[PDB]
DNA sequence: TTTTACAGATTTTATGTTTAGATCTTTTATGCTTGCTTTTCAAAAGGCCT
DNA sequence: AGGCCTTTTGAAAAGCAAGCATAAAAGATCTAAACATAAAATCTGTAAAA
């Protein structure tokens, strides 16, 4: 209708009153629907306590990089004087993402105004000048508990005898890679005549996300050596000096310390992830290890035993699900293998639940320290040896393997060490219900999907998507169709792969026209009891041609605004051109 | 047969079917030799072979991916926005899960209903400032006061950012569920659209259910906007033959 | 790379970057790309060896 | 040099790349893999052009 | 809808009905605040407006963007109780009536309904108007003259009010005397209008030093299209180089082609290679009857 | 008890300031066509060999 | 009497390069919308005097 034609309709959906039932949790009944309502609940409650508890952490780690930041920067941004006096005070912080408050101190009978600056906020320098100025007349004015002035430098002069404070202005440029440097050192140029004034502090902050060869290429050499008066380097970056994913790592494995195991597969793959992305890790580490929680707990039952209180609710399907782990299974081969008790077995092979049943809640007291022992490593490498650029998620994987002797003569450091920096862990029966994992590839798939091959895939085979049926095809209107002719735009897409890179729409139609049945779609034609003008076309002695084109206009006219698809030629269009190739 | 291409689609096959052709060996067929239609006869045989072709295998699909709709409420739930790439129209799907599931489901859970914005992203009059007062007055925030309004910014970005600070001392449950359709649309793939959809993302109070059509569609959003939406992607490829969006579209001859 | 300005396009004001009509091009100079390929450790001047 | 990660290094210099060679001439340089079918690859620049792009 | 200009001010005339305290606030954002004034407090009653000269409003925003929109947007009919709040459509002339969009043209309101009004046979209205009459003829206007302004009029697209205004014309010269007088006004406002192609070209020009300068710019038309008075001045000094002139003789000569109505001298772009103001020169008749012109002057002929 | 009448608040009108996006023109850039030419390969001409 | 295999080998496919065209970049010039200020008429709310 003529709601889909005006854009943001809000819809108020209206809803039925109450149904009165438990579904308040999207956990649905697992184990193919045997699963009781109370594990469900206890389930859900037992997800969120572990995400509470991660998150409290996470949050305290992600306010506490904040207050080393403004505890770092306002170490070097005071506390120093220069015997020259007519130059400002510069610090880059490298690799910075402009996400950072400052604070400034206080400093008495003298103002400090931060006046942060944008890519957006400077197209020029009269705008740069007239918000620094109205920034300080408004931080000045309203810092004080009344005639307008002029918003340029000559506040700054008088601003000694505007107010009666002498000025340090610490001015803050927030994507310093992002803003014209033309315009830049043509603001410091401007702002390097307020030295003069005896009353003015000017201290500059440069927000870099690249290196310092691309800031001191693109300024002028004049601006460079001035900057190169008083200046400071500070490496603001949470991948230097791994400090913060040696928290949130650590800090995971505080809420899984027993309950849960980490695969091999998981940990590499949190290290090719994190390797592939360096501005933000701290966010792609967490919004790794939750998606990892919560398909565990919306697909494994047997979390409802990572509680010890739950474990008497051990129903019939648990002991088949367990019963079929392989490692059991390696168990179970160990037990014929070296000695042979008969009825034990023939017990715990298939016959006798109750064995099985008490000899599960055994496995629950065993700890085995990995996560145990490697904040042993950490301290050992960060206080008694004092080096601290180790990262805990490759130790972690290295530990995890085996291969951590490796890892830990990787520095040379700790020769004498690598007797107390060994251990050597084994496998605890059922691990393979009790571990995040990933090989299904499902972290993959819906975190970082490889989207355009995705779309090509279901572009191009397409029966991966589409079912075929045996049953439904009298009742329907095409149940013939679904298994001799391909899905238009799904049948075009076979014809554009193997085309050139310029194909011309007519050739691209007659491959099109030619691909379809002819005996068939004239016979199916009519079949509509409803309306009339569907047949009298198929009456016409050229009916074939005239739906061909209308299948092959509109699965071009859907591809175009898809993005395979680009009409060369304006005020032609029949000259396609092919520029999207599959598998790259 | 018309292409004599040693490769097929790799990087080689990219090489390889960018040759050069000569002007005897090329086709210069216009195509007005193709046998012309009516408009009704387009419009007619369209809507007959969209719901008259796959119809049963579509909504056999559809019945198919229905049962994925609890881990959708779940992944929004838990912080997460939502992204619905595929071929064909995801138009319906967003229609029937965030009209009819999701929010019934948010409502009884926290316990009139959650309000639902639907977005029609692929109309291209789809300006940001009335799609941000429909936003403003179902929440109704604060106004931005003198101090925190600066010198002839954009009102729009600091209110979001107003709210951002705001909605970080409050309890989290849905107050509205955003839903984009055509995220990638010609009028919303523009920056400052994209930073305030990106900017109401990082509120945990609204459930963002974007879709998109374009395939290059994943460059729109860098390490800031990316890590704003922190979407998950779910693939729901459902082959709609998509024909509420082709209206606005050109159909031309 | 494009929000740090070193491949860079037509700078058509708020250019949509979902067009088959907006082209790319580097704006970093060969003496960091020299730098950059001796991190990765790729043999690129064997790449220009064939106009100097 | 650059606190990159190495596909956007490796993006930087593929656009390095194919924004200072001409279109032409890649399937020379890049092209590797067994053909099934029959066909020839691009022959590449016969004279080195001595301008230095 | 004369004081709207832009789609700002649609709503606040139209609120003199009761002279509410309300109308200016509540009213003006949205159409459920207007249907929230369609329902009558005050009985069934009636109120339906006449806007007038309609397509004046909607010229405006310069694609579709808030006045085609208002046109696509206050054409909707949804919902039909028992409220009298119909609105015709008042559209001026034919300007952009053929253009438009299937959100214009799709079931919604009061479409698809648009009449061609023009009067032919407007003799008989003539008829009419003289025959509803408070002040009793003697001699009636004569009908071979009535429809010989009826032919002179409807070809260009029959205004009426045109036609009204040259028989109040065709009495107003019949009073200046102290169908025979009722036609030299068209015989004269279409011989004043065309003047003569040729006929009075040379008369007028009469000079042949306002004859040959007509062909001088005729001549600076097919070598360049930025017709400077310099350019018509180097041509000048191209042909007659074969008493001095200045360029003050020719520049004032040319007022008097300006003064009858063929040429146009006035500053434009001038886009050349720099974008400064300068004179320029272009003429307006086919080429055709000056052509016939310059079969009686033997010296016009060799310049053609 | 309304109707006035000062105070203050909100509207009206009018012009100033900054940002974002359109049209049109000039100058360089890219692709298309036509003749000639230089590579790689695949059919083959023919000697070696079972 | 037969398969093979390496020098030689057409030869049709890549490469090259002047000649007109046409898209496309870059910037000049313009304009509309968001954004801000402000004085005077106008609305209105609280006692206003009858």
């Amino acid at each position: 209708f003529a709601d889909a034609q005006r854009s943001h309709y809000t819809v108020y959906p209206s809803l039925p009153q109450s149904n009165k039932n438990d579904k308040h949790i999207p956990f649905v009944k697992l184990l193919s629907g045997k699963e009781s309502e109370v594990n469900v609940e206890k389930r859900w409650e037992l997800y969120h306590q572990l995400h509470s508890h991660f998150h409290d952490q996470v949050d305290h780690i992600i306010d506490n990089i904040e207050a080393d930041l403004k505890a770092e920067i306002s170490d070097l941004l005071y506390s120093e004087t220069t015997q020259k006096r007519r130059c400002f005070n510069t610090i880059f912080l490298l690799g910075s993402d402009s996400t950072t408050k400052i604070e400034l101190k206080d400093e008495s009978s003298r103002y400090n105004v931060l006046i942060e600056l944008t890519p957006k906020e400077s197209p020029n320098v009269r705008m740069m000048l007239r918000r620094s100025m109205y920034k300080l007349y408004s931080a000045a004015d309203a810092e004080e508990h009344n005639n307008d002035v002029s918003y340029d430098l000559s506040l700054v002069e008088n601003f000694k005898r505007l107010f009666g404070k002498d000025l340090a202005m610490v001015f803050n440029f927030k994507d310093v890679d992002s803003i014209n440097f033309n315009t830049l050192d043509n603001f410091i140029i401007l702002l390097k005549s307020a030295f003069k004034y005896d009353h003015v502090k000017i201290s500059l902050i440069f927000n870099i996300n690249t290196n310092l060869s691309n800031i001191e290429k693109n300024l002028r050499q004049s601006t460079i050596r001035l900057l190169k008066r008083n200046y400071h380097k500070l490496d603001v970056s949470s991948n230097k000096g791994f400090k913060y994913g040696n928290q949130i790592f650590q800090s995971f494995l505080d809420t899984v310390d027993g309950k849960l195991n980490l695969s091999d597969r998981f940990v590499e793959f949190i290290l090719s992830k994190m390797a592939n992305n360096t501005n933000h890790n701290l966010q792609l580490l967490t919004k790794m290890l939750d998606y990892s929680l919560m398909s565990y707990f919306f697909q494994n039952a047997f979390s409802v035993f990572i509680d010890p209180v739950n474990v008497d609710f051990l129903n019939d399907d648990y002991l088949k699900i367990l019963s079929r782990c392989p490692t059991f299974m390696f168990f179970v081969e160990g037990l014929i293998k070296q000695h042979a008790p008969a009825d034990e077995i023939l017990s715990l092979l298939t016959n006798k639940n109750r064995g099985l049943e008490e000899f599960f809640v055994e496995f629950l007291v065993r700890e085995n320290p990995i996560n145990g022992h490697a904040k042993f490593v950490a301290r050992f490498l960060e206080e008694e040896l004092n080096i601290t650029n180790f990262n805990l998620i490759e130790l972690y994987h290295n530990l995890l393997i085996g291969k951590l002797d490796s890892y830990l003569d990787r520095w040379s450091a700790c020769k004498e060490y690598k007797d107390r920096l060994h251990f050597e862990p084994i496998d605890t029966i059922f691990q393979e219900l009790f571990t995040l994992d990933n090989r299904s590839g499902l972290l993959t798939q819906s975190i970082f999907p490889s989207y355009k091959s995705n779309i090509e895939d279901n572009l191009l085979s397409w029966e991966q998507v589409l079912p075929s049926l045996d049953k439904e095809n009298y009742d329907t209107l095409s149940g013939d169709l679904d298994k001799i002719m391909a899905p238009v735009l799904g049948q075009l897409f076979k014809l554009y792969r193997e085309a050139n890179m310029t194909i011309n729409i007519y050739d691209f139609y007659i491959a099109f026209r030619e691909t379809l049945p002819k005996e068939e779609i004239l016979n199916f034609i009519r079949k509509d009891p409803s309306n009339t003008k569907l047949l009298e076309l198929a009456e016409t002695p050229d009916a074939f041609d005239k739906v061909a084109l209308i299948l092959f206009m509109q699965a071009i006219f859907a591809f175009e605004n898809m993005g395979l698809i680009k009409f060369q030629s304006t005020k032609s269009y029949d000259l396609v051109e092919k520029c999207v190739w599959r598998g790259i | 047969t018309k292409s004599a291409s040693s490769f097929l689609d790799t990087f080689e096959g990219y090489f390889d079917q960018r040759k050069i052709v000569r002007t005897n060996a090329k086709s210069r067929h216009t195509m007005s030799m193709a046998p012309d239609v009516t408009r009704e006869e387009f419009s007619l045989v369209s809507n007959f072979f969209n719901e008259n072709f796959q119809k049963r295998p579509r909504q056999k699909l559809f019945e198919i991916q229905k049962k994925m709709f609890p881990q959708y409420w779940f992944e929004l739930t838990q912080g997460f926005s939502l992204l619905f790439y595929g071929v064909g129209s995801k138009r319906n799907f967003l229609e029937e899960f965030a009209i009819d599931y999701l929010s019934p489901k948010i409502a009884y859970s926290q316990l009139n209903s959650i309000p639902c914005l639907i977005l029609n992203g692929y109309n291209p009059s789809c300006n940001y400032r009335d799609v941000f007062k429909e936003i403003t007055d179902l929440l109704v925030p604060a106004e931005l006061t003198r101090s925190e309004t600066k010198y002839w910014g954009n009102h729009v970005i600091l209110q979001i950012q107003k709210m951002i600070d705001f909605y970080k001392n409050q309890p989290l449950d849905i107050k509205l569920i955003l839903v984009v359709h055509n995220l990638d649309g010609p009028s919303i793939r523009k920056n400052t659209f994209q930073t305030m959809l990106s900017f109401l993302s990082v509120i945990r109070q609204i459930a963002i259910v974007a879709s998109t059509d374009h395939i290059y569609a994943p460059l729109l959003w860098d390490n800031m906007k990316a890590q704003n939406y922190n979407f998950v992607f779910h693939d729901i490829s459902n082959f709609e033959p998509s024909t509420v969006e082709s209206t606005f579209q050109d159909v031309m001859k | 790379l494009h929000t740090l300005k070193l491949i860079a396009t037509t700078m058509n004001k708020n250019i949509d970057y979902l067009s088959p009509k907006v082209r790319w091009k580097v704006n970093v100079p060969w003496e960091i790309i020299k730098e950059i390929s001796e991190s990765v450790h790729f043999n690129i001047s064997d790449y220009f060896s064939d106009i100097h | 040099t650059y606190d990159l990660s190495i596909i956007s290094k490796y993006l930087l210099i593929a656009s390095y790349i194919c924004s200072y060679l001409e279109p032409r001439y890649d399937a020379s340089i890049f092209s590797r893999k067994t053909r099934i079918i029959q066909g020839r690859a691009a022959y590449g620049r016969r004279k080195k052009k001595e301008v230095n792009p | 809808c004369i004081s709207l200009g832009e789609p700002s001010s649609i709503f606040q005339k139209i609120f003199d009905s009761f002279q509410d305290l309300n109308g200016p606030t509540l009213q003006i954002k949205n159409m459920q605040h207007l249907q929230k004034f369609l329902e009558p407090y005050h009985k069934k009653t009636t109120f339906v407006v006449v806007l007038d000269e309609m397509d004046r409003l909607l010229h405006a925003n310069t694609s579709e963007t808030q006045s085609v929109r208002t046109i696509l947007e206050l054409f909707l009919l949804a919902k039909l109780p028992t409220v009298s709040f119909v609105l015709i459509g008042m559209a001026n002339s034919l300007d952009m009536k053929d253009r438009f969009l299937s959100r214009l043209n799709l079931d919604r309101g009061l479409l698809p309904q648009t009449i061609v009004f023009q009067p032919y046979t407007a003799e008989q209205m003539y008829e009419i108007v003289i025959q509803k009459m408070s002040s009793l003829p003697t001699i009636i206007f004569q009908p071979m003259a009535i429809k010989f302004a009826a032919k002179k009029c409807a070809g260009n697209t029959g205004d009426l009010r045109k036609l009204f205004d040259v028989l109040r014309g065709s009495i107003e010269i019949y009073e200046l005397e102290k169908g025979k007088i009722g036609l030299n006004y068209i015989a004269k406002v279409f011989s004043k209008f065309v003047n003569n192609n040729s006929t009075r070209t040379r008369i007028a020009k009469l000079n042949i030093q306002q004859k040959l300068i007509l062909c001088t710019i005729i001549q600076s038309l097919k070598l360049n299209s930025d017709a400077t008075i310099d350019e018509s001045f180097d041509h000048y000094i191209k042909a007659i180089t074969k008493a001095p002139l200045q360029r003050n003789e020719f520049l004032e000569i040319c007022t008097i082609l300006e003064t009858c109505g063929l040429v146009s001298i006035k500053k434009t772009k001038c886009k050349g290679k720099t974008k400064r103001f300068v004179d320029k020169i272009d003429v307006d008749l086919d080429m055709r009857e000056f052509y016939d012109e310059m079969t009686k002057i033997s010296i016009l002929k060799p310049f053609l």
